[PDB]
């Protein structure tokens, strides 16, 4: 879901998307920290209807 | 919910799975657990969900000194570094950490010394 | 249970890290597994202690499996059998 | 050359000296660098000689990549001795027994005979023996005080003159302790007080401290303040010593003392509590192929089946090993794969002794006898099943699992009446389940561990299961004699629509007509013919306390069975409820078995 | 949880060894598990007959007079002093507690009633005629089984060669042995062949050796789980218990007080039950109350 | 040397019941699988003999893998080799600066390093054969290793000899346990007495301390030693008569022994005085006539066998001109008849 | 020390002279059938007349018509003087429990 390499050629520092119950991305920015340093936020929604367990 | 696998991430000290889903590892069977199974007299199962399925392993004790040897069947190495000529090795069936647990406790000066069950013969 | 494990020394112990010392002193395993493994193994190597392997705790420990239940009694090939009714 | 199977028979412990690091010591630490370029330093605290913890490279020692190694213990030469942090009481106890002069003990020995070994020198070192003069080199033994700024410092109190007794000083004291001294005051030849002071210590080997952890910072700062002291230092008693080499000593001390008992990072603090290594660790395991989900109900269960989502089914495994006699069952396991239920997700190949993914499969690949299928689960397969917290014996049980093809269903489903087992509910409970995979687990699983085997509990020797509160109140109502409409009577085919449910094989309805009525007497008695018991109880229904205020119909206050035949009376709590002992179902078990009941 | 932890770690070394005893490695805790031997799960509540009856009922229902030989003599005598042995025994432990009533009622691993009942259910004849020579036959079988009832805590080799029986081992077939008398009596067994007496007996066997505890059982463990669970319904009440001075059950505060073993200086809720020594003071309440 | 060994091992089975179909066949072949030819329990292992006990196949326990294990007490012929041993036949495989490497062919394998000092490094070169002696406890059996890892010296014969006073009898028991040594030297001289004369006489020649010539050294049916004006009043006697006397109790055997190097090595020939005019630079040592005999008779074997092996290595003489130069070296090491 | 303990000699009880009971427990049965289970799913090789598709029926039904090829040692004591005594029982001469 976010792509990121770390140069030394590269090593690969990528984020994989682990739950077993898919999700869609429902808002992407790339917002500056404390330190003014950029880092990537992600949102991601699940349309949950009430099912067995709930 | 989770099921996971019958692999995954694992405890670089331990050598047992990751806590929990977040981790994507195992799940634990508890000291309680322990004691029902044993309750049952099911041993087998303990063998492999703590054996088989967490980290059991393979140890080799020299059977005149009782400490940890080494042992290697490709680039054949048969030592042991307490008596060097008299190696006898026996493989048992251990956990890495227990192992661990063995280690830790001879790096606060306590030696520990396995006395291997011995050898049985029929008469004559 | 509970009375007959009491009461086998002929004095009345508990089932604290008292009566298990007064119980099975020789079991370092059992008792370091129960309240405190530094104080009990302190007191193992200082003595010169000697542990057998029974029970649940010490297998446990030592990374074994109790010999219990299923593994109570050991199973041999039958040689006399297989010679007469296998072969190789 | 191989290694024989053996088995630990025995553990006994011991006092690590000098000459067991020595020994068991692969290697000698002497430099305080941590890396040349990407490989460990040869020297250093991180030698492969003690063991890998990097995918890369190998044991120097055993030869052996990460997962196979143990790791082995390095030996690092100290300059000056140190004291043993977890026996300084010990060390106590011997300076107050024997004279710091000559190392003759000052106690009588034969004094304290008649103690037992572990307590002779406990109880000769409580005794005061400050002032008191040698019989042999005539010598005044001090106070030795145990300095209060620290755990490790002892000074010796000569009538208020000071001494500060150094490792190596106490370590020449205890060399001149003989054996003789030794047994007389109970402790074993392993147990000599010259093992107390450390010239060389062991560095514990890597896999204890992964990382290349806090662990290690101490161990570098031991090491690099080590060099520090000179190699060439000695301590008389009673010699004066620089400030610098004073604290270069002290911090020495303070630091191995912080290796190993800071506040009991240190190696003893890993020990003791629940999150610790004997409870974390070695009672208990994380373990791998283990399910858990949130547990509901279903009366289409029997109470040995668990409901099991499919979704799970493809993600536990069994182990199936080829043969001749199951070649033709697990060929279409091996056919299906990834792609449809019921497939298969690895293989173990025999020959070339490696697991293969069935999607990157080869196109001359064929089950050859020897090799390992894991196959998904299906119904039929055995699974323990887990409810926390694990209190009875009966919180493990091994049912028989129906997987569950509707891809919306993530709980798991059990009988209501299977919930008595777990002490369960469905309120939100969670449990676990794990299907065996090996050959030797399930046929423990089956055999022993199956639900059928705490049908009668083995706390109380009365049954644990049976109706609860909608098979118990609907009991009644069914084998009520009348209803609100007179009669309680149902025709042929009400009465045939009963037993369309119950999965058992129907009764022979065919002597009825269609407008015949049958009570639910006859109806019950129609299933119990299969295992007739015997019963007569008066049921829950009929209580003194309502009897004044109500009306009892006196066919229903007196439950009687005769083989099978419901003769009167209604079933309640007392007949066919869980934990009724005597009951309807504790007779069932102890006539035809409790997989019968 | 704190309690459940140290009973089950010091009673998790008891095992059953192959001698049907409790030890810790080599050490007796028991010298049969449950003086009896005999598994948890394999126990039928049965009521003993003649334990309420007096001397005249006892003879009235199990004295047999069809024939008057001396076994019949002896074959009723041994069923009252089972019956003495039974009162001696109940009424002593009634004496050292406070509340634990004498019971007609036992759990045996062998409901020998009901064997004999479904036998003569499924039985093609009715009422046998009178067979003096069955009847004494039927009588020896039921004498000798009886005899020969503690070799199911051995095994067959050793009841085929008669050897010598341990005196423990007579003393854990005692209930069986006397339930067998009642209920395979000369009085009880009229319409049963000596064919059908082959048949209970060779059932009443099997069923007791499918009754004893399993060699290397985990008995230690069972015991704590099975004291412990108690325990959560005892910590959900003490809201219903008095928490007085003198007087203290809350919580688990007496249980912690046997577990412990603490000394009697520092029991809170200590108690005992005084027996007046005269009759005539003990049914006057007033005598009682000064 | 050779001997008879008794090990015990645990052997593990992969299965079960294929192996107990025939156990003592699959027992013989898995112990000659894994014993044979290797170094284990301070020995090197050459036969598997017998099984002399062994235990059920028990299964294995602490896992589920059905696999069987078996404790096996087996009898070997092992190869033990002592200090100060004479082994004939090496060849060099490396001469470095650092070390020189060579390997043992007639013996079993061993494998011998000399540390390299600065006068070998100019002589022996590889492809060459030579004698080498060994030294104190430097045969290292390393378990698991195809052979001895051994320190050696180039075998100059020395000067010297040693005196034993024996104080003690060599009674009836002892003579028979050294009976085996007397059967083992006596097997030494017939498998020596079927060769032709002359490569006996050349290398007994090469390695005799002293020079003699014209055909004096080899008496082989009564051994009657060198015939060289007489040096001592007294004839040296045989130990295998002695011991044979010994059975019989007609000799004693008191007083000082010794061997000095006129005697030959190899012949059982041996000097026994009632008083110390030995001339000998070390002081006799007192002990009793079990030590002295077991020294002097394995001596004897020692002897035998390292001149059975350099016979049994060079049978032509092509091969004794092309390793003349440690000929050389060995004959220069020698002295003349000033005396 | 002599941390080797030294070896023993297995002592078999004569058949005429064995205490322990001649029926298998629940635990020995089921130990008999997951050792023959786990032997069969290693070779396959069996007597047994019916045809089963996996190596547990094939175990258990071995163990039902008495034609197991195993052995049960009943560990009785361990004398101090190096004897191992044992009972040796044969399953295929013994009682069978309610293994259903
Ligand atoms: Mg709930
Ligand atoms: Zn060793
Ligand atoms: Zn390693």
């Amino acid at each position: 879901i976010i792509g990121k390499v770390a140069k030394i050629k590269y090593i690969d520092r990528s984020v994989m998307y682990g739950f077993d119950e898919p999700a869609v991305v429902d808002a992407v920015m790339r917002p500056h920290g404390p330190n003014d340093e950029i880092f990537g936020l992600m949102r991601l929604r699940y349309e949950r209807n009430l099912n067995i367990g709930d | 919910r989770y099921a996971v696998a019958s692999y995954g991430p694992t405890d670089a000290l331990t050598g047992q799975p990751l806590d929990g889903k977040r981790s994507h590892g195992g799940l634990r069977l508890g000291e309680m657990e322990h004691w029902v199974l044993t309750a049952q007299g099911a041993m087998q199962t303990i063998i492999e969900k703590s054996h088989d399925d967490s980290d059991g392993c393979i140890s080799y004790i020299c059977r005149n000194c009782g400490e940890p040897a080494i042992y290697n069947a490709s680039h054949p190495i048969y030592k042991c570094m307490n008596c060097d000529v008299q190696a006898d090795i026996g493989m048992v069936d251990s956990r890495r950490s227990s192992i661990v647990f063995q280690h830790e406790m001879r790096a606060a000066n306590v030696n520990i010394t396995s006395v291997l069950s011995p050898r049985v013969f029929q008469p004559a | 249970m509970y009375a007959d494990l009491m009461t086998r020394t002929g004095q009345v112990t508990s089932l604290e890290k008292a009566g298990l010392n007064a119980r099975e002193p020789s079991n370092v395993l059992l008792r370091m597994a129960l309240s405190s493994p530094v104080q009990v193994l302190t007191d193992a190597a200082v003595d010169s202690a000697v542990n057998p392997i029974y029970g649940i705790a010490a297998p446990t420990l030592m990374g074994s499996v109790p010999r219990i239940g299923t593994m109570y009694s050991d199973i041999i090939m039958d040689e006399k059998y297989i010679t007469e009714n296998y072969k190789s | 050359m191989e290694a024989g199977y053996a088995e630990i028979a025995a553990v006994q412990f011991n006092i690590a000296g000098d000459n067991d690091h020595k020994r068991q010591g692969v290697m000698e630490v002497t430099i305080s660098n941590l890396f040349e370029g990407t490989l460990p330093a040869e020297g250093g605290i991180y030698d492969a000689r003690m063991g890998t913890t990097d995918h890369h490279y190998k044991c120097i020692t055993c030869s052996h990549q990460r997962k196979q190694c143990m790791g082995h213990p390095g030996i690092l030469q100290m300059h000056a001795p140190v004291l043993q942090p977890l026996f300084i009481a010990e060390i106590r106890r011997w300076l107050r027994v024997i004279c710091l002069n000559c190392g003759a003990p000052i106690v009588d020995l034969k004094r304290y005979e008649h103690l037992i070994r572990p307590k002779r020198l406990i109880e000769a070192a409580s005794s005061q023996t400050e002032g008191k003069q040698c019989y042999v080199c005539k010598a005044v033994h001090p106070k030795i005080v145990k300095d209060s700024e620290d755990y490790f410092t002892f000074w010796a109190d000569q009538q208020g003159k000071i001494d500060k007794l150094y490792p190596q000083i106490i370590r020449e004291i205890f060399s001149r302790v003989t054996y003789d001294t030794v047994v007389k005051l109970g402790r074993s030849k392993n147990s000599h007080p010259e093992k107390l002071v450390l010239k060389a210590i062991q560095i514990p080997p890597i896999s204890i401290r992964p990382g290349i952890h806090d662990i290690n910072n101490v161990i570098q700062y031991l090491v690099r303040k080590n060099l520090l002291i000179p190699k060439d230092l000695q301590i008389v008693r009673g010699q004066k010593i620089p400030l610098n080499i004073d604290r270069n000593l002290q911090t020495i001390q303070q630091l191995y003392y912080n290796f190993l008992l800071d506040s009991v990072p240190s190696i003893m603090r890993r020990l003791p509590r629940k999150e610790g290594r004997i409870r974390k660790s070695l009672l208990g395991s994380q373990v791998w192929s283990i399910s858990r989900s949130t547990i509901c109900g279903n009366s289409d269960l029997h109470l040995d089946e668990v409901g099991y989502p499919i979704s799970f089914a493809r993600t536990l495994q069994v182990a199936e090993t080829v043969q001749h006699y199951n070649i033709n069952r697990l060929m279409p396991y091996f056919l299906n794969g990834k792609r449809q239920y019921p497939g298969c997700s690895r293989v173990y190949k025999q020959i070339t002794q490696s697991v293969h993914d069935i999607e990157g499969l080869k196109q001359d690949f064929r089950l050859e006898v020897g090799d390992i299928l894991y196959r998904d689960v299906v119904t039929g397969d055995v699974a323990f099943f887990n409810r926390q917290p694990s209190l009875e014996r009966s919180s493990i049980g091994v049912h028989r699992i129906v997987v569950l093809e509707n891809p919306k269903i993530s709980t798991f489903q059990m009988n209501v009446s299977a919930c008595a087992w777990y002490n369960a509910d469905f309120d939100g409970d969670q449990m676990n389940l794990w299907v065996p995979w090996s050959v030797m687990s399930r046929v423990e699983a089956e055999l022993l561990c199956s639900v059928r085997n705490w049908f009668i509990s083995t706390k109380s020797s009365g049954p644990v299961n049976g109706q609860v509160q909608d098979s118990t109140v609907g009991s009644f109502l069914l084998t009520r004699t009348n209803t609100p409409m007179g009669k309680n009577v149902m025709n042929k085919l009400h009465a045939m629509g009963l037993f369309q449910t119950t999965q058992t094989d129907p009764p022979c309805f065919a002597n009825y007509s269609p407008t015949d009525l049958l009570d639910g007497k006859s109806v019950v008695s129609m299933l119990l013919r299969q295992t007739p018991i015997n019963y007569q109880r008066a049921p829950t229904w009929y209580s003194e306390v309502y009897a004044p205020y109500m009306h009892y119909n006196k066919q229903d206050i007196s439950t009687q069975i005769r083989n099978g035949e419901l003769i009167e009376g209604v079933l309640d709590k007392k007949a066919v409820g869980a934990g009724s002992s005597g009951g309807i179902y504790h007779l069932i078990s102890r006539r035809y078995g409790p997989q019968q009941a | 949880g704190y309690a459940n932890r140290k009973a089950i770690f010091g009673l998790q070394s008891c095992i059953v060894d192959y001698y049907r005893r409790v030890s810790i490695d080599t050490r007796l805790v028991q010298q049969l598990y449950g003086e009896d031997g005999l598994d948890a799960r394999q126990l039928e509540t049965v009521r003993f007959e003649t334990i309420m009856l007096s001397d005249q009922e006892l003879e009235d229902k199990f004295k047999y007079t069809g024939i008057q030989s001396p076994l019949f003599e002896e074959e009723f005598s041994r069923l009252k002093k089972d019956r003495d042995k039974y009162r001696q025994i109940f009424l002593n432990v009634e004496n050292f507690n406070f509340s634990q009533l004498l019971t007609d009622v036992r759990q045996v691993p062998v409901n020998v009633a009901s064997i004999v009942k479904n036998i003569l259910l499924s039985s093609t004849s009715g009422v046998l005629p009178f067979d003096e020579k069955s009847i004494l036959q039927k009588y020896a079988m039921v004498k000798t089984f009886c005899k020969n009832l503690p070799y199911v805590f051995i095994n067959n080799i050793q009841e085929r060669l008669q050897t010598p029986i341990p005196v423990y081992l007579k003393r854990a077939a005692s209930l069986m042995r006397m339930l067998i008398r009642i209920e395979l009596a000369t009085v009880k067994t009229l319409n049963i062949t000596c064919e059908q007496m082959s048949a209970i007996l060779d059932l009443i066997r099997l069923q007791y050796t499918q009754s004893l505890i399993n060699y290397g059982e985990a008995v230690g463990i069972l015991a704590a789980q099975s004291v412990s669970e108690p325990l959560t319904q005892y910590m959900l009440d003490s809201h219903h218990r008095s928490v007085a001075g003198g007087t203290n059950k809350s919580g688990i505060v007496r249980p912690q007080e046997i577990f412990s073993a603490k000394p009697v200086e520092a029991e809170q809720s200590s108690e005992m039950l005084l027996r007046l020594k005269n009759p005539e003071v003990e049914t006057n309440k007033t005598y009682a109350q000064e | 040397m050779i001997d008879q060994k008794i090990f015990e091992t645990t052997l593990n089975i992969d299965d079960p019941t294929n192996f107990c179909t025939n156990v003592e066949a699959h027992l013989l072949k898995e112990l000659e699988n894994i014993y044979v030819g290797k170094c284990f329990k301070n020995s090197f292992i050459l036969n598997i003999t017998g099984v002399i006990q062994r235990s059920p196949c028990f299964i294995m326990r602490t896992n589920n893998s059905g696999r069987g294990y078996m404790h096996v007490r087996f009898s070997a012929v092992v190869s033990y080799l002592n200090a100060f041993d004479l082994i004939a036949a090496v060849k060099i495989i490396k001469n470095d600066s650092n070390i020189i490497l060579g390997e043992s062919l007639l013996t079993e394998p061993v494998t011998i390093v000399i540390p390299s000092s600065e006068s070998q490094n100019n002589v022996a070169e590889v492809g060459q054969i030579v004698p080498v002696q060994l030294a104190n406890s430097s045969v290292y059996y390393i378990p698991g290793r195809q052979q001895a890892s051994a320190t050696g010296s180039i075998f100059i014969p020395k000067h010297t000899f040693s005196v034993y006073h024996v104080q003690e009898e060599l009674t009836q028991e002892q003579a028979l346990n050294l009976t085996k040594l007397v059967n083992i030297i006596e097997m030494l001289l017939e498998s020596r007495s079927k060769k032709d004369f002359k490569q006996i006489c050349f290398f007994e020649k090469l390695y005799y301390t002293y020079s003699i010539s014209s055909d004096e050294i080899l008496d082989l049916k009564i051994w009657k030693g060198p015939k060289g004006k007489e040096m001592s009043r007294l004839k040296p006697c045989n130990v295998l008569s002695f011991l044979y006397d010994a059975l019989k109790n007609k000799n004693s055997s008191l007083g000082f022994w010794a061997r000095p190097p006129n005697l030959l090595k190899s012949s059982p020939l041996a000097y026994q005085q009632d008083q110390n005019s030995f001339n000998a630079t070390e002081l006799p040592i007192i002990c009793s006539a079990e030590v002295m005999f077991v020294t002097l008779l394995k001596e004897i074997i020692n002897y035998l066998q390292f001149i059975n092996d350099l016979c049994d290595t060079f049978n032509n003489e092509q091969l004794i001109k092309r390793h003349e130069n440690i000929w050389m070296l060995i004959e220069q090491r020698k002295i003349g008849h000033d005396f | 020390g002599f941390v080797q303990a030294s070896s023993q000699t297995l002592v078999i009880i004569p058949d005429n002279e064995r205490i322990t009971s001649n029926v298998l427990t629940t635990f020995e049965a089921t130990r008999l059938v997951a050792v023959r289970a786990q032997q069969l799913a290693i070779n396959g090789s069996t007597m047994l007349k019916k045809k089963y598709s996996s190596p547990i029926d094939i175990a258990k039904q071995e163990l039902f018509n008495r034609k197991i090829p195993l052995l049960v040692m009943r560990c009785i004591k361990v004398t101090p003087e190096g004897q191992k005594i044992v009972e040796i029982w044969n399953p295929r001469e013994m009682g069978i429990p309610l293994l259903d």
